[PDB]
């Protein structure tokens, strides 16, 4: 499901932001707008991967 | 001229906790005996006795059990064997 | 199996080992008539390893009339004996013997080759499920094997019988 | 094939067994490239083929730039130490 | 009364569907493995446009008779 | 884009002052990001494994080289960020990490050389690209000329690279003399059966492989890696490995080679065993690189190695970048800076890092256990694919040796974590200083990739089946 | 390699094309890419020595 | 304008019909869609916006300062270059029949028919000899694949366009 992929990729973005805060010796919610930013960016990458994969499946099926 | 940042303030690592009264009266002789027994592997050497025990337990005993177990494989069947019948299959 | 000519092959191995030890000695010299004085006996190392390995390998292969990893195990044992004699200690001699023998036995078991035997490999072999009633080859798989093959390979007993029990013990 | 091969091998042995100087090392590099190129050009002629000579020209140019960069590296190395004791 | 397991037939059907998907994957897997080892056309594998493998050499001293098929 | 960047950058760096170095490098970082994102759609050309010969049959373009190209851009972006941004704003770090004026141009030119090595369809292009990369990498080694060790390193590198380049040129010319050709495309199964090219092709492979430092010619490269500035070592230890290995994988000129088999075995053994007694961080990492180069060398003995090699090279690039970045970050908590080119040198200098930065040690643990190959980290799947390939092709003894070498190298991989989770007496109390946001985010992204890449494995294989079949 | 090669004539070449002209022809048309990459290599041969032998500012 | 070598005819690089295997620079820029100009504009804005945001995230000298005008001018220049490269690539990919190309296909059919009506060559007349035309074709064919590495274009009016 596309929605599930976007949620998952956004979760990866949140994980990256949280790990970045902790690596800076900062509180987990140090700059809460960064969570939104990183989640949006990683959701974009997840969407790109999803579209490429769907196109690949389409091509594989069309040769039948 | 290369020195860590003055911005850093370093304090002690204290582990915290409540120092309990010391309920064991350590015996130095027992501790040394325990340490010797615990790290015996660091000082093991191959001699006549040690080699003898090695060649017994790691070689001779496994060979005996292997001969028994491969010689006797499938040899016996006991379930409900009656008089006159052979309990051996070969 | 037709025999290895142990004498000849061992002689060629002696020659190769002597040359290799010579090359190692020349290198050793360059990196450090004194070349053999300050050799460290490397010429002897090479010569003895060569003669031991080749002679024991051919000897064992000829005696057993087989070619497999066990011959390499024996040959590695001999080579390790040679290399561990240099320690002049019985435990180290035994350790070199047994461990070099084990390592070379593993080597001979895998094929006694560093690269691959391409024709026997899975990528170049018949694989997948076999057809109607064909004999099983090494890499192929079935859904059912013939019971006679089971009885011959595994052996009779321990629940391996020619006929299923219930069939055999059926009354009429 | 003969002159080029021998220049290559003798320059290689000069390079390896150099225990005299680093300039000998530079020179062995250059002369190796020379021998490679001579073999190449003889083969070009024997085949009446232009690809051999084209690669010879490219080697010439690259050996030029390699010499330039190598001497610059040697100078930068010297700037710190004042002397090349090899 | 509190035990409400799924029916035996439903369990068998669901596992059979899973195994069918698994066998489909095995077949696709073996298929791709075979197709990768088949050989492609020169256009697909080397050059789509200019799909002639045959060279034409130099054109200055073009000698009648040098062409050979 | 790369040529245009090089030209513009030469103009600007000529006309800019020494204080503008970091701003210029940020500019190029963003430019490369923009190219990577806007021009990515050219993948579509490679659908069905369509191959294109370009520039009059000098360059070859397929999905494989497109992927290697994208990977090289990603690596360049990460590496340029380390120079374009300050970890900390104190005087010490201005002294520790300052970019030279011409460093960025050298980086871009070496990247161009690597891309031309990857795409090379003809031996003349191969040789010119090899020499371009070799010269640029000599200069990158030598650009920090205040360091005695860096200058000594650049000179040793010049000489060893020159000899290997002469071996390569000799191999190319022998191939010409036998076949009157400069292309491997002229080779066919009939030709390989008819003629014994084994000696020539193995000499060419060996000349290329000794340039990335496979045993028994390793030590000169490990010494160079040890003696260069740390931010230089992060680059010179990676890009040449990628380019040379990718070219060799794409060319497939040593299939079932007995000599490559023996040398790959030897490289595994030396990389695993020799790194055990190391006490310096960068020598430990260089022996790591040697063992991993062995793992990749194994893939040169077989056909259809594209998936395993791409997966392995990608995960290795990520792990290598991440471990170097972690070592870099851990510099802020050491109490002794050894010198201005290599601030931290000995593994024991990390002792007790978990008490200073717990999550830095968490990241360190993750990357180390990726290197060891603990599932479900990326390293495990990389090794799994490699084992699948080599066992499918009957390399049984080499598989046993690979097992043994991974076991042995786990010891000096865990040495780092071991000293890192030990305890230090003087524990950071507080600090106002913030690590730079950008590099911390990049390090975190690498860590999250290593940790959660495996969820995309099946999607990746599905994509692969349509672009490489 | 003791035998002698037969040198034969033919008349198919009407131009005055020598080795230099043919090298120019192939280098500037069939291999223009090699030429431009050599331009980059010479550019390196300029930038590098300046970068390491000169101390800016 | 007679071809010296044989080429594939209407080869499928993708799911869509082939318009031109090696389109001329003027055609590729001439067939560009408003979306491609949007791409150019987006790159031109993005690159200096990128440098400014990067300065925001991690200031070069501790204290935020807007990047100087020299760098911003640089930024616009290089961003336009990236945008134009991307847009050219998109249009060429349309020409190969890799992306959707109905509009471009129709426009090409009309233009070719008009040129044939005028008696002109379908791909124009070249100031080069045919051998140099084949060499220029073999140098420019599919050169867009290396957009990441080097820019190369077709500026030569050759006949090897892969059509009938
Ligand atoms: C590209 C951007 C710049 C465009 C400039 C003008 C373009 C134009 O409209 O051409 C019209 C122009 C005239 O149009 P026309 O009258 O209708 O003629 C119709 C046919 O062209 C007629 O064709 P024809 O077959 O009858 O004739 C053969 C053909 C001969 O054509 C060829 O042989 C060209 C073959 C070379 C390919 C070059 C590709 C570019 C390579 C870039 C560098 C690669 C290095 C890789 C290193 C690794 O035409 C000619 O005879 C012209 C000869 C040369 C003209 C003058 C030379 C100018 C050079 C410098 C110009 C500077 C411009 C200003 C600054 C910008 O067409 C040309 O053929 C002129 C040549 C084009 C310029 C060549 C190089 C341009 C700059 C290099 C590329 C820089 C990349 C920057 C962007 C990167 C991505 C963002
Ligand atoms: C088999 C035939 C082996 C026959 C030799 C027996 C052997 C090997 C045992 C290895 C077992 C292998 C098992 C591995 C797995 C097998 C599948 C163990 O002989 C041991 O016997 C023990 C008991 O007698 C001794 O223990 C204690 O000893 C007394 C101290 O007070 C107490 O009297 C006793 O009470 C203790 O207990 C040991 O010291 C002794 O080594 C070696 O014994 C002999 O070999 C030589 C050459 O190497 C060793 O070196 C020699 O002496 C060295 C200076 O000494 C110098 O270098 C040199 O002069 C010379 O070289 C000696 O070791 C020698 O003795
Ligand atoms: C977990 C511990 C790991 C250690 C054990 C691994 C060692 C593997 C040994 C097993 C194995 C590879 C199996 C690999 C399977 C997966 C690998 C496992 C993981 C890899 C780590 C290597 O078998 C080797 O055994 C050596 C002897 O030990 C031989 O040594 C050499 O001997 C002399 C040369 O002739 C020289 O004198 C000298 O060169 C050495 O002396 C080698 O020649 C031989 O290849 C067997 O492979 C082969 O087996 C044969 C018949 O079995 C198969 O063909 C069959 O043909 C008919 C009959 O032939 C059958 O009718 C037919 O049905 C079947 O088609 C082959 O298709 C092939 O498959
Ligand atoms: C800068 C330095 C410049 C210096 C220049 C001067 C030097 C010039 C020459 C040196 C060049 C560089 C030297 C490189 C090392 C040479 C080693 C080398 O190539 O691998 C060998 C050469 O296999 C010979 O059969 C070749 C045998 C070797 C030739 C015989 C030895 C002659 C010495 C006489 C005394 C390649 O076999 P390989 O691995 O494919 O081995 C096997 C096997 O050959 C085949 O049967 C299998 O089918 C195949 O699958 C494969 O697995
Ligand atoms: C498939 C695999 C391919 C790619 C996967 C890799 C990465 C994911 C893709 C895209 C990643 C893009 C992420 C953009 C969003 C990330 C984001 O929140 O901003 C930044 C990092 O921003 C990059 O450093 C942006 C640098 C981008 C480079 C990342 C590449 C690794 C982190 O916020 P932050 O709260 O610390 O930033 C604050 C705040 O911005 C300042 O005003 C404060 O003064 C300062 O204290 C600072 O802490
Ligand atoms: C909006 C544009 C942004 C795209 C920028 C890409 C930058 C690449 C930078 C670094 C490489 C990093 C990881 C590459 C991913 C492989 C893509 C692919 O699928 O690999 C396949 C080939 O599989 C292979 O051989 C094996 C690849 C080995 C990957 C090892 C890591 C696996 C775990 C990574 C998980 C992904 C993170 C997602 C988190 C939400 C090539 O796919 P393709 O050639 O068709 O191009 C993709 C279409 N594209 C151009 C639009 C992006
Ligand atoms: C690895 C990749 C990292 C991704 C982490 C995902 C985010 C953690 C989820 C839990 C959470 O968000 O809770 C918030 C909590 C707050 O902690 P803190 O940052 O200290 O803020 C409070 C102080 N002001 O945050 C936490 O304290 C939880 C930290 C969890 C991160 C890892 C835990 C340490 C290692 C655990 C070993 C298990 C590994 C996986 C096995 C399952
Ligand atoms: C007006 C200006 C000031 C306000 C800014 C206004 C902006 C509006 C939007 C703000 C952001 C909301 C959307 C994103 C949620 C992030 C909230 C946050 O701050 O972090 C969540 C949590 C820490 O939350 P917190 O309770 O504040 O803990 C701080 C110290 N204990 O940290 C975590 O839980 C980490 C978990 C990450 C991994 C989760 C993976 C599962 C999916
Ligand atoms: C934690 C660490 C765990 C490590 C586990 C041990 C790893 C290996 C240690 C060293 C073991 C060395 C094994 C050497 C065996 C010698 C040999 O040559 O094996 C060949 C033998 C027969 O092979 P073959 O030629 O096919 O004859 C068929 C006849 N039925 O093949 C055999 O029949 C097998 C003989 C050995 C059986 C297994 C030994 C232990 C494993």
């Amino acid at each position: 499901a596309l929605f599930t992929s976007l949620v998952g990729a956004s979760g990866l973005g949140f994980a990256t932001k949280f790990l970045s805060n902790k690596i800076r010796l900062k509180p987990a919610g140090y700059y809460p707008l960064g969570y939104v930013f990183s989640g949006v960016a990683w959701a974009g990458l997840g969407l790109v991967l999803h579209n490429v994969h769907q196109h690949s499946l389409e091509v594989l099926e069309k040769k039948k | 001229e290369l020195k860590p940042s003055s911005a850093i303030q370093r304090g002690p690592l204290n582990k915290g906790g409540w120092d309990a009264p010391h309920a064991l009266h350590n015996d130095g002789a027992i501790d040394r005996y325990a340490h010797w027994r615990t790290f015996y592997q660091e000082r093991f050497k191959y001699t006549r006795a040690t080699g003898k025990s090695t060649l017994i337990f790691l070689v001779a005993f496994p060979a005996l059990i292997g001969y028994v177990a491969y010689q006797s494989e499938g040899l016996f069947e006991f379930a409900g064997k009656r008089r006159g019948e052979s309990v051996t299959t070969r | 199996f037709h025999p290895y000519n142990t004498l000849g092959l061992a002689t060629q191995s002696a020659m190769v080992g002597l040359g290799a030890g010579v090359v190692a000695a020349a290198a050793r010299n360059s990196l450090a008539l004194t070349t053999f004085s300050k050799s460290g006996g490397v010429v002897t190392i090479f010569t003895g390893a060569s003669i031991a390995y080749v002679f024991t390998y051919c000897s064992a292969a000829n005696l057993r009339e087989r070619k497999d990893g066990w011959n390499h195990m024996w040959a590695g044992a001999a080579t390790g004996a040679v290399l561990g004699a240099r320690t002049k200690l019985v435990p180290a001699f035994i350790g070199w013997t047994v461990l070099c023998g084990a390592a070379c036995g593993l080597f001979g078991w895998t094929g006694a080759r560093f690269n691959a035997d391409r024709k026997a490999s899975l990528e170049q072999s018949p694989k997948g499920f076999v057809q109607e009633d064909a004999h099983q080859t090494f890499w192929e798989v079935v859904h059912r094997r013939p019971l006679s093959l089971t009885v011959e390979q595994l052996g009779e007993g321990r629940g391996i019988n020619a006929v299923p029990i219930a069939t055999a013990t059926e009354a009429p | 094939m003969f002159i080029g091969t021998i220049i290559l091998v003798l320059s290689f042995l000069g390079f390896v067994f150099n225990r005299r100087n680093i300039i000998l090392a530079f020179i062995c590099l250059e002369t190796m490239l020379l021998g490679i190129n001579l073999i190449l050009l003889r083969n070009s002629v024997l085949f009446d083929d232009i690809s051999g000579s084209l690669f010879a020209i490219v080697i010439i140019i690259l050996a030029g730039v390699e010499s330039a960069i190598g001497l610059s590296l040697l100078v930068s190395y010297y700037r710190l130490r004042g002397v090349i004791n090899s | 009364t509190f035990f409400h397991p799924k029916s035996r037939e439903d369990i068998l059907n669901e596992e059979a569907k899973i195994v069918q998907a698994l066998n489909n994957q095995r077949e696709l897997t073996i298929k791709m493995h075979e197709l990768k080892r088949e050989e492609k056309d020169y256009a697909h594998s080397y050059s789509p446009l200019f799909s002639d493998p045959v060279p034409q050499g130099g054109s200055i001293g073009k000698a009648p008779g040098s062409s050979r098929e | 884009m790369l040529i245009l960047a090089i030209i513009s950058l030469i103009t600007f760096v000529s006309m800019s002052k020494l204080s503008d170095n970091r701003a210029i490098i940020r500019l190029i970082n963003i430019y490369l990001i923009l190219v990577l994102v806007l021009d990515s759609f050219l993948y579509l050309l490679f659908l069905n494994n369509q191959t294109y010969t370009v520039m009059g049959e000098l360059l070859i373009f397929n999905s494989f080289t497109f992927y290697i190209d994208m990977l090289i851009y990603f690596i360049m972006i990460v590496i340029s960020s380390l120079y374009g941004y300050n970890l900390y704003n104190n005087n010490l770090y201005k002294t520790l990490f300052e970019p030279k004026k011409e460093l960025i141009i050298l980086f871009l030119i070496n990247i161009l050389g690597a891309l031309l090595i990857v795409h090379s369809n003809d031996f003349i292009t191969l040789f010119v690209a090899i020499e371009l990369q070799s010269y640029s990498i000599y200069l990158i080694t030598a650009i920090y000329n205040s360091s005695y060790k860096a200058s000594k390193a650049s000179m040793l590198y010049f000489f060893m690279g020159g000899i290997l380049s002469i071996l390569i040129a000799y191999s190319i010319n022998t191939y010409y003399s036998v076949l009157n050709s400069y292309t491997l495309h002229s080779l066919d199964s009939l030709i390989i059966n008819t003629l014994d090219l084994n000696l020539i092709l193995i000499a060419l492979s060996l000349g290329l492989l000794f340039k990335i430092g496979i045993a028994p010619l390793h030590k000169w490269l490990i010494s160079i890696y040890e003696n260069t500035p740390i931010l230089i070592t992060i680059y010179i230890s990676l890009i040449p490995k990628i380019s040379i290995l990718s070219y060799l994988v794409l060319s497939n000129i040593s299939i079932n080679s007995l000599v490559i088999s023996i040398l790959a075995i030897l490289t595994l053994l030396v990389g695993s065993v020799g790194g055990l007694l190391q006490i310096k961080i960068k020598r430990l990492l260089a022996f790591s690189g040697l063992t991993n180069a062995g793992y990749m060398m194994l893939l040169l003995l077989l056909n259809n190695n594209e998936f395993s090699y791409l997966y392995y090279i990608t995960q290795y690039s990520i792990s290598h970048l991440a471990i170097f970045m972690i070592i870099i970050f851990s510099i802020y908590y050491i109490n002794y800076i050894n010198n201005q080119y290599n601030p931290i040198i000995y593994v024991n200098q990390l002792k007790g890092l978990i008490h200073d930065n717990a999550y830095l040690v968490l990241s360190m643990a993750i990357v180390v256990f990726s290197f060891i190959g603990i599932p479900p980290l990326l390293g495990f799947f990389g090794k799994l694919n490699i084992l699948m390939s080599i066992l499918n092709n009957g390399y049984y003894f080499i598989s046993i040796v690979l097992i043994v070498a991974s076991l042995i190298s786990a010891l000096y991989y865990l040495y780092l974590l071991n000293v890192s989770i030990q305890d230090k007496n003087n524990i950071l109390i507080n600090s106002n200083e913030t690590v730079s946001s950008v590099l911390s985010y990049i390090l975190s992204s690498l860590i999250i990739l290593i940790t959660f890449g495996f969820i995309y494995n099946s999607l990746i294989i599905d994509i692969f089946n349509v672009y490489f079949n | 390699n003791d035998y002698n090669t037969i040198i034969t004539q033919d008349w198919f070449n009407i131009e005055n094309t020598t080795l230099l002209t043919t090298i120019g022809n192939v280098l500037l048309t069939n291999n223009a890419f090699i030429l431009l990459v050599l331009a980059i290599v010479l550019l390196l041969g300029i930038i590098g020595p300046i970068s390491i032998t000169m101390k800016h500012k | 304008s007679t071809p010296l070598v044989k080429t594939s005819v209407n080869y499928s690089y993708g799911d869509y019909p082939l318009i031109d295997a090696d389109p001329h620079f003027k055609r590729v820029v001439g067939y560009m869609r408003p979306s491609d100009y949007g791409v150019i504009g987006l790159a031109t804005a993005a690159l200096p916006a990128g440098i400014c945001f990067a300065e925001w995230l991690d200031p070069v000298k501790g204290k935020f300062a807007r990047p100087s005008v020299k760098f911003l001018r640089v930024a616009t220049m290089l961003g336009f270059a990236v945008g134009f490269g991307a847009a050219y690539a998109r249009s060429s990919l349309r020409f190969f029949g890799v992306t959707e190309n109905a509009r471009e296909y129709k426009k090409d059919e009309a233009q070719m028919a008009a040129r044939k009506a005028a008696g002109l060559e379908p791909y124009g007349t070249s100031s080069l000899t045919p051998e140099l035309q084949e060499i220029a074709a073999k140098n420019s064919a599919h050169s867009i694949a290396g957009l990441f590495i080097f820019p190369w274009f077709n500026f030569v009016n050759h006949p090897y366009h892969g059509r009938e």
